[PDB]
RNA sequence: GCUCAGGGAGGACAGAAACCUCCCGUGGAGCAGAAGGGCAAAAGCUCGCUUGAUCUUGAUUUUCAGUACGAAUACAGACCGU
RNA sequence: GUCUACGGCCAUACCACCCUGAACGCGCCCGAUCUCGUCUGAUCUCGGAAGCUAAGCAGGGUCGGGCCUGGUUAGUACUUGGAUGGGAGACCGCCUGGGAAUACCGGGUGCUGUAGGCU
């Protein structure tokens, strides 16, 4: 029927806003990701200059956090009641890593902060089974099989079978 | 379409690194620096003390290499703690520092000089270095092999080193990463140090666990409460286990045993089989063509 | 006028071959040379500490010096007329040992060996060598059947 | 301690190009500068600490008269770094 | 037979899929009170022994790609030495010796120390 070693848990749960601009506009995107989570998200840096959008060499742009385990189901849960159960046929990739995202964070059940404010967030949710874990390691690395790898086909009927969900073409 | 890059092309050009590598446990850059001796001295072979402590147990040989590779004067492991009446603690820094001193003691067994060189019989727990006497066989002078081990103030392959010093050994070692060693006021703790090697550190976990409740005191020590390990016989167990390897250091093996004579594993399929292969397949896929049509 | 520059026609010389790029292999560390010892050269491109210079690359000689990381090492080297033999430093990687030095350590064991054996009983035993003697005769018998009449081919265009 | 030139399939405004991920990748990048060699748990990216880029008598290689400078190799004795 | 620790030679050992694992190894694994490090016990350090050969690893498999070693190409290209050889030149004949590489057709697909086991 199934073995018990193949388990499809949940990995971790990427969350970062990005927003262009260095000095009071970047700081209040670091609080709305802690008033929900609990832990300090870093701030990263830039590759090169291109005016047109006009960030310079090393000039502040987006805010990352990552959280796994028993806080990996907590957070995304909140997430599909603005995404209303559903994905489309174009959001998974071809390892099988869902892709989604809202527009603002309030009714995520945060309140609103007269002075912080609003700021629209970037899902991503990464799959796995207990042995992806052995490509990372340093001792004795090696890769992951094939009959271990996801694909694009068992992110699918994960998702439409235990939550109800739906997902459609196009 | 994409390119494809491996393409004949690519494995035509490819060079391979060294086996060691591709599996993935020598480092090379170290082992050079390591293995080998300064022409001056010719052959006068240079020792290493290698430790490793894989997922259940710990392991500690010790060689000098040879052009045809290297040799193993001796090695005393961890799984032969069962007969030093040590039931359970297999994997861990206090079970680091046994397996270090029956290295020493065994090693110091083997060329006569046993009475020469003790070492230390109280754990006390700070800087030791060992002497070497006139008109008597001299000192041990090898090095730490380390791996691939993250090396960092607390840290069981450094339980192995001092194991073997206290033993009676003159390897070259510092405190900055024997536990206790507070980093921030820069100076060496003796009694924490003390505490990791005897294995008060695991008696903590009995008591905090089983006053908070009887849940996690279950799946954790398991093998404690069905060997009948208690925390009062925590600190009155391993003081005995360090006087049975200064009482009998030496080895002792089983017989080889009487071979059934049987095949597991699979030959290699012939050259005459192989081709037995392509002619019946080849000829059965044409015969169901024109039953097929 | 060319330059000088020491390592000026070495584009080919100090390379490595194709596919033994890398890692320096260990057993090229680990060889002990004795004072004495017949010696040959080879600069090597991978270590850039130790090379001797572009002229002693291929040559051979003897060892006069042992140190933690090198070997004093006599060689010949012409100049114009004469020959000025001399003493390079090189790095150990950039040697092997000299390899028609020990087919003459295995024929001296051998010459040694049959001029007190063989002595006892009574015969004289040649350990001198002679360069290929000039064959001697010999039959050819045919075994019923015969050779073959090689006439030779016409021409013929290929393009 | 960490791995790039570049490629594909994903994600709110975001687009050819802002940033986040997973997979493929013998170096196609990089190492101040002409050009050749040389290097992947690195000689390359990032932190940590520092100043052997300190004082001193000889041997040798290179250009060669087998003289000078310049620059280079292989040791010995200090005190130092990590 | 087979595997562990440390290796020498560095693809006959690499790469892509697929069929087999019995005992002991080695691993996925479950923890975060202390030692140690992370935005995140994921990695790194630390304690353990509820779960399973799904994977890393091993053996085998494939008119498989490469890699290694033979046969054709071929005594064909090149060559040291030579004669008051041919030819308007270009270049090409014979004399005496040294002798290359594809395409195309075969077969092979890791050996092997020093030290602890298991069947």
């Amino acid at each position: 029927k199934e073995n018990p070693m193949r388990e499809l848990r949940i990995r971790k749960l990427c969350l970062n806003i990005c927003v262009g601009e260095s000095g009071d506009r970047l700081t209040r995107a670091a609080k709305v990701l802690e008033q929900l989570t609990g832990q300090t998200p870093v701030f990263s840096k830039a590759r090169y200059t291109v005016r047109s959008f006009g960030i310079r060499r090393n000039e502040k742009i987006a805010v990352h956090c990552t959280v796994r385990g028993a806080k990996a189901e907590e957070i995304l849960e909140k997430g599909l009641k603005v995404r209303e159960y559903e994905l489309r046929k174009n959001n998974f990739s071809d390892t099988g890593n869902f892709g989604f995202g809202i527009q603002e964070h309030i009714d995520l059940g945060i309140k609103y902060d007269p002075s912080i404010g609003i700021y629209g967030l970037d899902f991503y949710v990464v799959l796995g089974r207990p042995g992806f874990s052995i490509a990372d390691k340093k001792r004795r690395t090696g890769c992951i099989g094939a009959k271990h790898r996801i694909s694009k086909e068992e992110a699918m009927r994960w998702f439409q079978q235990k939550y109800d969900g739906i997902i459609l073409p196009g | 379409f994409v390119k494809v890059v491996k393409n004949k092309a690519y494995f035509k050009r490819y060079q391979v690194k060294f086996r060691r590598r591709r599996e993935g446990k020598t480092d090379y850059y170290a082992r050079k620096r390591l293995v080998i001796q300064d022409k001056n001295k010719y052959n006068t072979p240079k020792y290493r003390m290698i430790v490793r402590v894989t997922n259940r147990d710990i392991i500690c040989q010790i060689a000098y290499a040879r052009i045809e590779g290297d040799m193993i004067v001796c090695a005393a492991y961890a799984h032969e703690l069962p007969k030093y009446g040590v039931k359970v603690g297999l994997t861990n820094y206090a079970a680091a520092y046994c397996t270090g001193l029956l290295l020493a003691r065994r090693l110091l067994n083997r060329f006569g000089m046993d009475k020469i060189y003790e070492g230390q019989v109280e754990v006390t727990g700070d800087e030791y270095n060992v002497e070497s006497i006139d008109g008597q066989p001299g000192a041990f002078t090898c090095y730490l092999d380390a791996g691939l081990a993250r090396t960092t103030t607390g840290n069981k392959v450094f339980g192995a080193l001092k194991g073997a010093v206290d033993g009676g050994l003159s390897i070259p070692h510092s405190t900055k990463r024997f536990p206790g060693y507070d980093s921030e006021s820069k100076e060496f703790n003796a009694e924490v140090h003390r505490k990791h090697i005897m294995g008060q550190n695991v008696a903590d976990y009995m008591r905090y666990l089983m006053e908070e409740d009887e849940d996690a005191y279950k799946k954790q020590f398991s093998q404690y409460i069905k060997n009948n390990v208690t925390p009062d016989m925590m600190e009155e167990m391993y003081k005995k286990a360090h006087a049975a390897i200064r009482e009998n250091p030496v080895y002792e093996k089983k017989p080889k045993r009487e071979v059934k004579k049987k095949r597991w594993n699979r030959p290699k399929m012939s050259l005459a089989q192989k081709k037995d292969r392509v002619a019946q397949k080849k000829a059965s896929f044409l015969r169901a063509q024109e039953r097929a049509a | 006028t060319n330059t000088k520059g020491k390592r000026r026609g070495t584009r080919y010389m100090f390379s490595r071959p194709f596919r033994k790029h890398g890692v320096v292999p260990l057993a090229t560390y680990m060889r002990i040379y004795k004072k004495g010892d017949i010696v040959d050269i080879k600069g090597m491109g991978t270590v850039q500490k130790g090379m001797p210079h572009k002229c002693y690359h291929g040559k051979t000689g003897r060892v006069y010096n042992v140190t933690q990381h090198a070997v004093g090492i006599v060689v010949n080297k012409q100049v114009k007329g004469k020959i000025l033999a001399k003493r390079i430093n090189v790095r150990i990687e950039h040697i092997k040992h000299s390899k028609s030095r020990d087919s003459f350590l295995k024929r001296v064991k051998e010459n040694d060996q049959k001029k007190k054996e063989a002595k006892e009983k009574g015969t004289w035993v040649q350990l001198k060598r002679q360069p290929a003697p000039p064959r001697e005769a010999h039959f050819v018998r045919t075994n019923g059947k015969e050779p073959e009449l090689l006439e030779p081919i016409p021409y013929e265009f290929m393009a």
